C-alpha cells in the first residue's frame, strides 16, 4: 500500500497475435493496403499483418470492459457505424471520446490447464465479436460481426477471433506516495506571530490515483509522448490547515471578521478542463462524460467518496463576530481543513493544483495559550454571499472555540435545526 | 483524534439511522414490518428496531436499506415499497440524493428503461402511510427525508497488510524446509452481513455484527523435497487449482467463486460490491465463464550439478477466510487456491543452480 490494483494487461502495451495463425500474424499498423478482395482498408483501418506490430494497452473501466489504446499515435479502437459486406462494422483508429463504440469486453476461453487458452473481444453486450476479415495468414482488416459461432469446438470462423499476448512494452506508471498523518493546529509563538500561511503549511498525504492519459488534458506534451512516457498520471489528495484569519483581539472587545471558504468557480472550471472532475457541495467528487467511466476506481484510490449531490461547490462568504473575554490583548488565528488535489507527471512535475477549503472542520489557536487566556467565543454568525442553499445554516450562538479542538459543524446546534 | 479527522463526517454506511419525512405534522418515523415480508409504513416514533436502518453502500454509490429487527431490506414493488429478504434483486438498490446538507430523497431506478427514476414519498403527513413512488422531483419537498437519529457503529479492526512472502531457506542438505511459509496478509474487505451465510440469524447479525470481513492471505505451500544425485532426473507431483469442496463452500459462504483464470466471480448478492471487494483484497474479476478445478501435474526436474543438491518445491497459495466482527472465523472448510504457474525451489547449497525443468504431464 498504496496499491491501485491495476491488472497486468492495464500496465503493458501488448502485441496481440492470432492463436491459430501459422506465420505470426497479428494486429499491425502497416501502411500497405489489405490483400483480400472484400476487405477494403483506409488510413483509419486496424490492419492485420505479420510485420510492423502494434502494441496496445487496455485501460480498465469500472464495469470491467476495456479501452484499447495504441502506444505510438495514442488513439483508441473504435467500432465505426459504417457497414461492410455481410453487415459488418470496421474497427478504426480514433481519438478517445468515452462513447460506447470505444468500449470492448474481453472473454477468456480454451484450455487453461495446458496453457493453451485465448481471449476474444465482444461489443454491444456480447452481440458482436471482433474477427479477422476472411484471412488467417494474409494482410487484412479487423471488423466486428454478428456471426458468433460455438467456442467449445474452435470452428474455422471462430479461429479468426482468437487472440493471445506476445511481446510488450511496459507502461509508464508513477509510484504511489505513502500516506502521512495530519498535524495539529499550529500555535502562534508571540503577539507578532501571524501564523502559518498556506504556502508553508505541512501537508498530509491521504490518497492517490492513477489516471489514464486519455482523460488528462496536458498541453505541454503531444499525444504520442503522453502515451509512452506518461501512460498514467498521478493524482494525489492532501490535507493541510488553511489559515482563515490572524488578528490581535483587544481585551473585552467584539470584532467582526470575514471568513472565506469553499472553492472558486475558475478553479472548478480548471479542474473540469484538465480532468473532467469537480467538487460537489458535500465535498465529494463529481465527474463528466470523458472520465465517468473510471470514477469508482479513482475515488477508491483517492479515499474521497463519490458526491451524493448535484450542487457544485462554490464560494462561501461568512461574517463572524468573536468576543475575547480576557483582560489582555490576545493573538488569535483560525484554520480550516483544506482538501488539496495535485496532478503530477511520471517524472514528478506538478501540472496543476486545486484546493477547496472545508469550513466544516475548523479550529482556533492563540498566544498566550491556555491556561493563561480563556477560549475565544463565537457570538454571531451571518452568511453574506453564497450561490447555493445546500448549507444555509449558521452556528447557534454563543459557541466557544477552545484552543486546538476542531469544531465539526455537523456536530453542533445549527439554525435552522437539523438531524430532527 | 486528529489521526481520524475524516471520520467526524462519516459515510452513509458507518451509522444506524432513524428516518422521518421533513414536512410531517406529527412525529412519524419510518417503520419496517416485524414479519420478514410486509409493507413499509410511517408509524409514530418509538425505540424499536423496526425503525432503525443501516445503508450498506455498493460500488456505484447506491445503498441497500436493511432494518435492525430482522435484516430485511427495502424492496420496490408495483406501487409501494415492501420489506423482503435480500436476494440481490435490482428492486432492492436505492440511491440517496442529498438535496441539501440535511435533507435527501431516496430514488429507485426501474430495471426496464433507465430514464425512469422515481422517489419514495408518503401520501399523508397526519396519518400512517405506505411509501409510494413519484416522478415529481424538482422543487418537491414531500420526498425529503431527515435523519432523526444517528448512532455510529464500532467496526471490527482490520489487520495491517504485510509484504509478499519470500521463499523459505534451507539450513542443510537434510533440511526439507517448512511445510508452509508465513501467511502474508494481502488485504481485507468489509462485507455486509446480509450477503453471507451463517448459523446466526440475520436479526442477530444486524445487532452484534452488521459487517463481516474477508481476509486475503498468501503463502508458499510445500509440494516435494528430495536430495537429487548429480546428473539425475526425477519426476515430482505438483497440485494446482482448487478442490470442488472448497469451491462450493466459498460459493455458499460469501457468494464468490474462483474462475479458471484465477479471477473472482460474484453471484447475485455480491455483484454490486465487486469493485470494493477486489480493490481491498488486491484481486481481479474473472474474464472467463469457466471455473477453477483441481489438477495434478507431474514435472521432470534434473540436477545439472557435479554434486548432490537438496531441492524443495513450493507453490504459491491464495487463501480467503470469513470472519465475524468479534474475529471468529466462519468457514470450517479452507478456501485455498494453488497456482502451479508460480513456483519457487528452495535449494541447498544456496549457490547451486535451479533444476532443469523437463516435460510435464497431467494426471486425471
Amino acid at each position: 500500500s498504496l496499491n491501485y490494483n491495476l491488472p497486468e494487461i492495464s500496465k503493458k502495451f501488448y502485441n496481440l497475435k492470432n492463436k491459430y495463425s501459422r506465420n505470426g500474424y497479428g494486429l499491425s499498423k502497416t501502411e500497405f493496403p489489405s490483400s483480400i478482395e472484400n476487405c477494403p482498408s483506409n488510413e483509419y483501418s486496424i490492419m492485420y499483418d505479420n510485420k510492423d506490430p502494434r502494441f496496445l494497452i487496455r485501460f480498465l473501466l469500472d464495469d470491467g470492459r476495456y479501452i484499447i489504446a495504441d502506444r505510438d499515435d495514442g488513439e483508441v479502437f473504435d467500432e465505426a457505424p459504417t457497414y461492410l459486406d455481410n453487415n459488418n462494422h470496421p474497427i478504426i483508429s480514433r481519438h478517445y471520446t468515452g462513447e460506447e463504440r470505444q468500449k470492448f469486453e474481453q472473454v477468456g476461453s480454451g484450455d487453461y490447464i495446458t496453457g493453451e487458452q485465448f481471449f476474444q473481444f465482444y461489443t454491444q453486450n456480447k452481440t458482436r465479436v471482433l474477427s479477422n476479415c476472411r484471412a488467417l495468414d494474409s494482410r487484412t482488416i479487423l471488423l466486428s460481426t454478428a456471426k458468433i459461432f460455438p467456442i467449445y469446438p474452435p470452428a474455422s470462423e471462430t479461429q479468426l477471433t482468437a487472440f493471445v499476448n506476445s511481446s510488450f512494452y511496459a507502461a509508464a506508471i508513477p509510484q504511489l506516495p505513502q500516506t502521512s498523518l495530519l498535524e495539529n493546529i499550529p500555535e502562534p509563538t508571540s503577539l507578532d506571530d501571524s501564523g502559518v500561511l498556506p504556502k508553508d503549511a505541512v501537508r498530509a498525504v491521504k490518497g492517490s490515483a492513477l489516471l489514464p492519459c486519455i482523460i488528462v488534458h496536458d498541453p505541454n506534451l503531444n499525444n504520442s509522448d503522453k502515451m509512452k512516457f506518461n501512460t498514467y498520471y498521478l493524482l494525489e489528495y492532501k490535507e493541510y490547515w488553511h489559515q482563515l484569519w490572524s488578528q490581535i483581539i483587544p481585551a473585552h472587545q467584539t470584532v467582526k471578521i470575514q471568513e472565506r471558504t469553499g472553492i472558486s468557480e475558475v478553479v472548478q472550471n480548471s479542474m473540469i478542463e484538465d480532468l473532467n472532475m469537480y467538487i460537489g457541495a458535500d465535498f465529494g467528487m463529481l465527474f463528466y462524460f470523458r472520465s465517468s467511466g473510471f470514477k469508482e476506481q479513482i475515488t477508491r484510490g483517492l479515499n474521497r467518496p463519490l458526491s451524493q449531490t448535484t450542487t457544485q461547490l462554490g464560494e462561501r462568504v461568512e461574517e463572524m463576530e468573536y468576543y475575547n473575554s480576557n483582560d489582555l490583548d490576545v493573538r488569535y488565528v483560525k484554520y480550516a481543513l483544506a482538501r488539496e488535489f495535485t496532478l503530477k507527471r511520471v517524472n514528478g512535475e506538478i501540472v496543476k493544483n486545486w484546493v477547496a477549503v472545508d469550513y466544516r472542520l475548523a479550529g482556533i489557536q492563540s498566544y498566550p495559550n491556555a491556561p493563561i487566556t480563556n477560549p475565544l467565543t463565537l457570538t454571531k454568525h451571518t452568511i453574506i454571499r453564497c450561490e447555493n442553499s445546500y448549507d444555509g445554516h449558521i452556528f447557534k450562538t454563543p459557541l466557544i472555540f477552545k484552543n486546538g479542538e476542531v469544531i465539526v459543524k455537523t456536530n453542533e446546534e445549527l439554525i435552522p435545526k437539523i438531524n430532527q | 483524534n486528529l489521526d481520524f479527522i475524516d471520520s467526524f463526517i462519516p459515510t452513509e454506511g458507518k451509522y444506524i439511522r432513524v428516518m422521518d419525512f421533513y414536512n410531517s405534522e406529527y412525529p412519524f418515523c419510518i417503520h419496517a414490518p416485524s414479519a420478514p415480508n410486509g409493507d413499509i409504513m410511517t408509524e409514530i416514533c418509538s425505540r424499536e428496531n423496526n425503525q432503525y436502518f443501516i445503508f450498506f453502500p455498493t460500488d456505484d454509490g447506491r445503498v441497500i436499506i436493511a432494518n435492525r429487527h430482522n435484516g430485511s431490506v427495502f424492496t420496490g414493488e408495483a406501487t409501494s415499497v415492501v420489506s423482503d429478504i435480500y436476494t440481490g434483486s435490482p428492486l432492492q438498490f436505492f440511491r440517496e440524493v442529498k438535496r441539501t446538507m440535511a435533507t435527501y430523497y431516496l430514488a429507485i431506478q426501474n430495471p426496464e428503461s433507465a430514464t425512469d427514476v422515481r422517489a419514495l414519498e408518503p401520501h399523508s403527513h397526519e396519518l400512517p402511510s405506505r411509501l409510494y413512488y413519484t416522478n415529481n422531483i424538482e422543487n418537491n419537498s414531500n420526498i425529503l427525508i431527515s435523519n432523526k437519529e444517528q448512532i455510529y457503529l464500532t467496526l471490527p479492526s482490520l489487520p495491517e497488510n504485510e509484504q509478499y512472502p519470500k521463499t523459505p531457506v534451507l539450513s542443510g542438505i537434510d533440511d526439507i524446509g517448512p511445510n508452509q511459509s508465513e501467511k502474508s496478509i494481502i488485504g481485507s474487505t468489509l462485507i455486509p452481513c446480509i450477503m453471507v451465510s451463517d448459523f446466526i440469524s440475520l436479526g442477530e447479525r444486524m445487532k452484534t455484527t452488521p459487517y463481516y470481513y474477508v481476509k486475503h492471505t498468501q503463502y508458499w505451500q510445500s509440494m516435494w523435497s528430495a536430495l537429487f544425485p548429480p546428473g539425475s532426473k526425477e519426476t515430482k507431483t505438483e497440485k494446482s487449482g482448487i478442490t470442488d469442496t472448497s469451491q462450493i463452500s466459498m460459493t455458499d459462504g460469501i457468494n464468490v467463486s474462483i474462475g479458471a483464470d484465477f479471477g473472482l466471480r460474484f453471484g447475485n448478492k455480491t455483484f454490486g460490491i465487486k469493485g470494493g471487494f477486489t480493490y481491498d483484497t488486491k484481486t481481479q474479476i474473472t474474464n472467463t465463464s469457466q471455473l477453477l478445478i483441481e489438477t495434478t501435474y507431474t514435472r521432470e526436474y534434473t540436477n545439472t550439478e557435479n554434486f548432490p543438491v537438496r531441492y524443495t518445491g513450493y507453490v504459491l497459495a491464495s487463501e480467503f477466510t470469513l470472519h465475524r466482527s468479534d474475529g471468529t472465523q466462519v468457514n470450517t472448510i479452507p478456501w485455498v487456491a494453488l497456482n502451479d504457474n508460480y513456483t519457487t525451489i528452495a535449494r541447498y547449497p544456496h549457490f547451486a543452480s535451479e533444476p532443469l525443468l523437463g516435460n510435464t504431464k497431467i494426471i486425471t
